[PDB]
Formats: structure tokens, sequence, C-alpha cells
RNA sequence: GUAUGAGUAGCGAAAGACAGGUGAGAAUCCUGUCCACCGUAUGACUAAGGUUUCCUGGGGAAGGCUCGUCCGCCCAGGGUUAGUCGGGACCUAAGCCGAGGCCGAUAGGCGUAGGCGAUGGACAACAGGUUGAUAUUCCUGUACCAGUUGUUUUUGUUUGAGCAAUGGAGGGACGCAGUAGGCUAAGGAAUGCAUGCGAUUGGAAGUGCAUGUCCAAGCAAUGAGUCUUGAGUAGAGUUAAAUGCUUUACUCUUUAAGGACAAGUUGUGACGGGGAGCGAAAUAGUAGCGAAGUUCCUGACGUCACACUGCCAAGAAAAGCUUCUAGUGAGAAAACAACUGCCCGUACCGUAAACCGACACAGGUAGUCGAGGAGAGUAUCCUAAGGUGAGCGAGCGAACUCUCGUUAAGGAACUCGGCAAAAUGACCCCGUAACUUCGGGAGAAGGGGUGCUGACUUCGGUCAGCCGCAGUGAAUAGGCCCAAGCGACUGUUUAUCAAAAACACAGGUCUCUGCAAAAUCGUAAGAUGAAGUAUAGGGGCUGACGCCUGCCCGGUGCUGGAAG
């Protein structure tokens, strides 16, 4: 079903410096391969392999009102290439 | 032999154990061991049943031919070795096949002797006959009870037997403990008494020795609580105050005599004397 | 000195866990008691 | 909800002082200097446990036993990257669930086959650099394991090419104690490079101060050493088979030979990165530049390695692996090149302010590393690498309470009682009783020597000289003897008032119990006893060892009896 694979992309201070060594912070839902963001990226932006690394996310606190709940879940995806660019972002 | 320890200690100054001057090697096989555990005197529900159990050392089976349902092929015994298990020794078997195992070592086996097993072998140590073909006033080990079980008597170290005669059915056997009963015409038997005669006279001397083996503290009924035993209570070192002295559940300890008294074995049992 | 409440996380979920309590017939007591409350936490 | 106690008790073991910052406001925040504390730990790394406490930028209403510009606190943003690490797609121990099944008012209890279950088995990567936080995870270089695509040299599926069993077998495969031998780490000492020469009397060198004195996996070569005898002939067996495995008889062979393992070394890796120290180009000790790589001494229970001798209390399983046949059966099998390799954890604290104790609590917490001078040592005193200065103070120097130091003369007069303190204490040398179970008592008692310099000396010490009240000059380190009850002894005991004359204990004695044994748990199936078999197993009493263990069977229990 892959183009829900890949939501998002990263705009943080580390991710803007993985943009000089052609890497890419992209945020992947959860339950999905290395071998599906391979797929889906070659499906959407015509570049390749150089392997994906794929991270998870403990949620937080935050409070308002007197109210205690979560944040969500997450999954960063730091895909790294080898010959082409991306300057879509 | 036995040795005696010079009494250098106070926990050594009566110290007694064998010499093991009559064991070959310190290997056993691998292809005849199988494990253990330390049940503890505990069930399948894990409640202690049978008391003063646990916490020894570690064991192995050696798997022990009781059978001898080979016959007419010679068998070469070569090492004798020890048990955790029995009080008596055992030894290793090469039969002509290729095919090993355990068997327990009657008095007199040298190594290299060659024992024979069949209805027809002859009268020495160590041979597997049946209980027709055995004279009157030999001495006589694993006897069986039923057909096809092999042996469940005299097993243990430096006991004996004898037959004092026939029927036509059945066998008398005089056992140890001095009784006679009636065991059938088809039970194998092995013609020697069994072998190490000393496992009376050695001493424990430690507590920790007779916690080697797997044993445990026995305390004494009239220190006891009043719910505990009911030889207890009372101010002081008190005697027994209840008729004839009482076990921890009833049963009173010297007198009862307590087979079932409708047994089947009674027809076939002469002279029931030291029991 | 050693005092008793010293958690773990394999015993406390398999002595008070929802595997163990859907395995009896008392575990169901034990849930449909606490489910008349309203209680949000079952068991864990 | 608010008083009284009362602005009282307390502010939870420890060493700070000054100058300059910032700010409305400073003993309590930042920086600098000197001083001080731990240093077998208050130093480093991880397993549990905690669950964002981690980093960056702000804030001072409440928390912090005071203050607070600060914080493990409040707000906002942001950080945990794996074919090789620990776990899963591998195996099994204790135990648990257990198709059928066997029992049982319902409920349900027990159990074969098959499974689940690490604290254990088996398994392919090393060194450095990098940020505000991540690093056997990112990049730098060099490897390794399992595959897939094109090339590489051989054809009946007979195997003469392969593969090859859920079967035949080998192997994995194991205790405790004790010293001996070999390597490396770490350690120490000097005459190898670097800079600079004292402002307090003296010192250019040497007989001088401060500082640094190296390197991986993997691949090639070898090897201090360690273990083990090998060969043939004739038959049995391995449910059919086997060249595999096992085994019986006969002939040789033996410090020989064959085989198996092996810490470690030398090259390469490596023109690489590391380093005492120099030091900008803005506002950084930043970027960038690096000199030496020696010899002797001590040297590991870390490694070979459970290798070796000895002993009895006789010391886990299954898989991975290796062969032989059964079989299946176009023609795969070396070299080269290019690609592929899934899921979960990774921040942080981790002898603690972040875990267990309601607390920022004088308590508890498994594993590894754990330096120097004396020294047997992880003891004790002072220190290296490192980290702290304790989260209320300033004065004054009364009673009284606690913790310490000293005392004239007398030395148990105190007191239920020498309770508490005082006295002995290290190494070497002389000497040592009654009594005894011949091992002991025994460190019995009681005495003597110790520092520094020179000479002699084989070794070991001797001889001469010098000083002090005192020479193991500090800290650490048995008070002894004479009699008596009790218990033989080391052990165990009322967590939280009783540690003994109590219990256990080796030994003794009586009794029951012939195997579907007695006894016990259960309603039964079932199980323990026990895969044991009267030299064994249960029950009662006495408690090493030496000498002994008198009299009564009328009464009560037990056992035997047959007539009434």
């Amino acid at each position: 079903e892959l183009l829900d694979v890949i939501k998002r992309p990263v705009i943080t201070e580390k991710s803007m410096l993985a943009m000089d060594e052609k890497k890419y912070t992209f945020e992947v839902d959860t339950r999905a391969n290395k071998t599906l963001v391979k797929q889906a990226v070659e499906s959407a932006f015509d570049v390749k392999v150089a392997n994906v690394n794929i991270l998870n996310v403990r949620p937080k606190f935050k409070r308002m009102g007197k109210y205690a709940g979560y944040t969500k879940k997450r999954r960063k995806a730091i895909v790294t290439l080898t010959e082409d660019s991306k300057e879509i972002q | 032999a036995i040795k005696k320890y010079k009494p250098t200690t106070n926990g050594r100054r009566n110290m007694t154990s064998s010499d093991f001057a009559e064991i070959t090697t310190s290997t056993p096989e691998k292809s005849l061991l199988q494990p253990l555990k330390n049940n503890a005197g505990r069930n399948n529900n894990g409640r202690i049943t049978v008391r003063h159990q646990g916490g020894g050392h570690k064991r192995q089976y050696r798997v022990i031919d009781f059978k001898r349902n080979k016959d007419n092929v010679a068998a070469v015994v070569k090492t004798i070795e020890y048990d955790p298990n029995r009080s008596a020794n055992i030894a290793l078997v090469h039969y002509e096949d290729g095919v090993k195992a355990y068997i327990l070592a009657p008095k007199g086996l040298e190594v290299g002797m060659r024992l024979v097993s069949g209805p027809e072998a002859d009268i020495k140590v160590g041979n597997a006959l049946p209980l027709e073909n055995i004279p009157v006033g030999t001495v006589i080990h694993n006897i069986e009870m039923k057909p096809g079980k092999g042996g469940q008597l005299i097993r243990s170290a430096g006991t004996s037997a004898q037959v004092l005669g026939k029927e036509g059915k059945y066998v008398l056997i005089r056992l140890n403990s001095g009784e006679v009963r009636m065991i059938l015409a088809t039970c194998r038997a092995t013609i020697g008494s069994v072998g190490n005669e000393q496992h009376e006279l050695i001493n424990i001397g430690k507590a920790g020795r007779s916690r080697w083996m797997r044993k445990r503290p026995t305390v004494r009924g009239s220190v006891m609580n009043p719910n505990d035993h009911p030889h207890g209570g009372g101010e002081g070192k008190t005697p027994i105050g209840r008729k004839a002295p009482v076990s921890p559940w009833g049963q009173p300890a010297i007198g009862y005599k307590t087979r079932n008294k409708k047994a089947k074995s009674d027809k076939l049992i002469v002279r029931r004397r030291t029991k | 000195m050693k005092r008793t409440y010293q958690p773990n996380k394999r015993k406390r979920q398999k002595v008070h866990g929802f595997r163990k309590r859907m395995s009896t017939k008392n575990g169901r007591r034990v849930l449909a008691s606490r489910r008349r409350k309203g209680r949000k936490v079952i068991s864990a």
C-alpha cells in the first residue's frame, strides 16, 4: 500500500546536518521494515540503496488543564543515498 | 580393608571408612548413565511425605541388568566400580556380540572371568540359572518374585540365601531374616553372595558426613510442643506419660505387627520369624 | 535491612498478570467482579 | 476551621577564605587562586530497578528543612541509528500447560506423545576519529559469515560428478583439594628525545630538576609445550544395509611412529591514526603542526587449564558438528566481479539526591577493574589517576549532658559482680609443668635483641664507633595463672528483651517391614518411599570415649492361644 509508508520529513538541527551527506530524516509508520522504505523511496523519488536506519520513540507527558496525557509513538527513518539529490524540501 | 584415621582433631577421633582397594577404574561409560533428581520426599503435590530427606551431593544412574536374558553367549567382565546408589559394587560386561551393560558384582569375581547365563549353564559364581536347575544347598541372589521382571529380592551388600528344597511346585527358599517362602519354578537367580561385607563397620563420625549422604536431622519426640507430637508438652524433662509410646500420627511403636491381615502371600509363607 | 516490595517484571506479570486470570474459574470471577465497579485498570 | 504549648525544640555525621563577575537584590550562582577529604574507594564499567529525571534556551508563584539570579523544580524546543553486541527466526535442566486417556455430586484432579521455559550449551569485527547530547550502531581503513546473479574446464543418475536421512554411531560432556612449570599484562629503576637555569646560603651537570618514554582484529609463517600406542588375521552384532561404529580370540609393534590441541612470538595491517609540548586567521588552547619508541629487575588462580597428582561425599541433559548407508537424483564444483541480509533494546542515574525504606533519610543492593612508598597482604598511615568541601549561619567561650586527653599519694577500700576503662599486642632468639584419649596442653609460664655510620664479609652475621629519657620511636596487631559444676566437640535457636545447662550431632538399643513392603499426601486415579530390596527402609528413647547398666510380670498396654 506503499504511500502510507512515509509521512513527513523531520526538520531539526541534526536533520539539516544530515542533508550534507545525502541523508534524510523521514517519519515511517509503525510496523514497517527497512525494505518497504527502500521500495517506497525508490518509487517516489528515483534514488537508490545505501541502506536505511530506523529508530523508535517512547512518548512523554504534557500537562495543560489539570489533565495528564501522553503523546504518540513515532518512528524516524534516516535514509542515505548513493547518486542523486532531493532539492524538494 | 578398613582405615582408622589417627586422631588429630575432635571430628576425626572415631572415623572409619573402606580402603576402596577393590575398584579398578574411576571412569564410567557414557552409554550407561542416566540422570536423577533429589525428590526430598516430595510428591506431585510437593509436600513432605517421608521425612528427613534432601540436601547432599549429586548422582547419576548406572543402568544395571537384573534380568540377564541373553543365553548361550559368554560374557567378559573387566572392571569393578562404585555406586552412590547401592551398598554393593557393579561390573562392566563385554558380551562377544559387542553389547555392554552393568551387572551386580558378587564375591569372588576376578577381572577376566567368563559368566554363562543359560538354563544349561554350570555352577560357579555369577551364573544365571532358573530356580529349577539348581541343586539343594547353594547360595543365591537376584531371586525374582514374578517371572520376567528381573531381580527384586536379595540385592545389597554381603547378604545370602539358601534353597532348602524343592516341591513339584513351588521352590522352598530360606531368605535372610530367617524366613522361608514359596517362589515359582520360572524365576532367575545368580549363584553366590554379594560383594562388600563391611558396610556395618563404618563410623560416619561427623554430622556433616551423614549430611553428605542425603539425610537431615531427626528431632526427638518429647521436645516438640503438644501440637506437633503427642508426646510433647510438660515442664522439665518428662517421662512418656501416655501408655504404649506413640509415633506422631498414632500407631504405637513397640509391638504392632501390621501386615495386611488378608494378604495373598499368607498361603506361601512358612515360619514368619524375625520382623 | 531488606524490606519487602522489591520489584521485578517477570514476577509481577507471571503472578498478577492477565494470562493467569483467564486461566482459572477464579481469575474470571476477579475480572468480572472488577468490571461491575467500572475500574479502568483490570489487571497487569 | 482555629487556638495553647512558643516565636520554644529542631534545621538529618564532614574545612573553608579572599578578589573579580552578573543582577532590583548575594556567605549559599559563575570564574580564578591557595588550602583540605576519600583513594579495595566518595575512582571506572555493566546486570536489575526507575521511566525522560538526558541536552539546549528561558523563569522564579509553590517544592529545596535558611537564602537563591540556581536545580533531579516550572515553560518551550530537541536527542536513543546495528548482518557481527544481549534476546527472537537454534537446543535442553528445575517447573508448568498437557490432544487422546484414567479417576471424580457439579465444579474439576492427575498424566503419555507433543510442547513452553536461562541462571546453562552453540554462534561470523577490530583500532581510531567525530557532536550539545548517540556510537563493536555514524565515517576512516582493513576483515569475516550466509546467500543470489555472469564467468571458470566435468554427463547413463550407474555413480565413475553430487546431495544425502526425522535411522546406524562418534562427539559435544562437566566434582573437590593442592602445590610445581611456561607466557603476557601491569609494576620499578637507569647515562635514549624535549625546555630552562633558579634572586633565600650554595650548585653548569656529573654526582641536575620538570615532563613523555607505544599499537589492534584478521591474514601468512612457527610452537615454550601438552595429550594419546599403532598395525594385521579369523568371526559374532548394529530390527534390512554400510567402507561407519562396537566387540571377542591370535600374531606383532612401543622413550618409536602416526595423530590431536596449544597459550603466545615475528612480518603485514601501518606513508595510518597516538603524543610532551607549540600555536592562530576573526570571537580558541580552536584549527593546524610533533621529538624519543632502549636495557636490566620484580612479575600474576589473567592464559595454557581440569593441564597434572591425590581423594571420596563418585561429580546435568538435548541441539550445533562429523562420518557410513538407506535413499533422492539434467551437472555441480573451485576462482573472479557486482548486489542482498528481517523484528526488539540502546538517553540518563546505577554503594544513589534518579533503586528498596512515606523524606534530597548516618540502613540494604549481585558481577568485573581496582595504582605508589614502606609491607605477607586488598591490613594500617600518607598519596597518583580522578572526585568531592557536605543545603542554615555569625558570636560568646557559664551550669549541665554526651564524645575525647592528662593527674600527686594509695592501688579493688567502689560494687550484686574489676561492668567500664587502664595493662598485653610486631618480627627474631633461649626456654617450657601437672595431666592425657599420645594427636595435644603450647603463642603454656618466664626472659632477652631491634636506631644510624664504617670495616669485615661468600652465605649468615660479627666487630668497632655515634646519639637520645625513650631506637617494631607514629597507626594497625593475645592480659596471665590456680581450682570447680554443666555440656564431649565445630554447629543451631525465640527477625524486634532470653544464645544457654536448650535442640542437633557421631555412637547405642528396642520395634515394624519380603516388595503393589510397612509409612505418608490425596475421595480416587496418581505420587513420595525408590528406579531402592533386610549390611535396606520407617518409628520410640539415650546422646563421644572409659567402667557398668541390680530387683519385681501382681496392675495397665503389646504379642501368642485354643477348650469353655
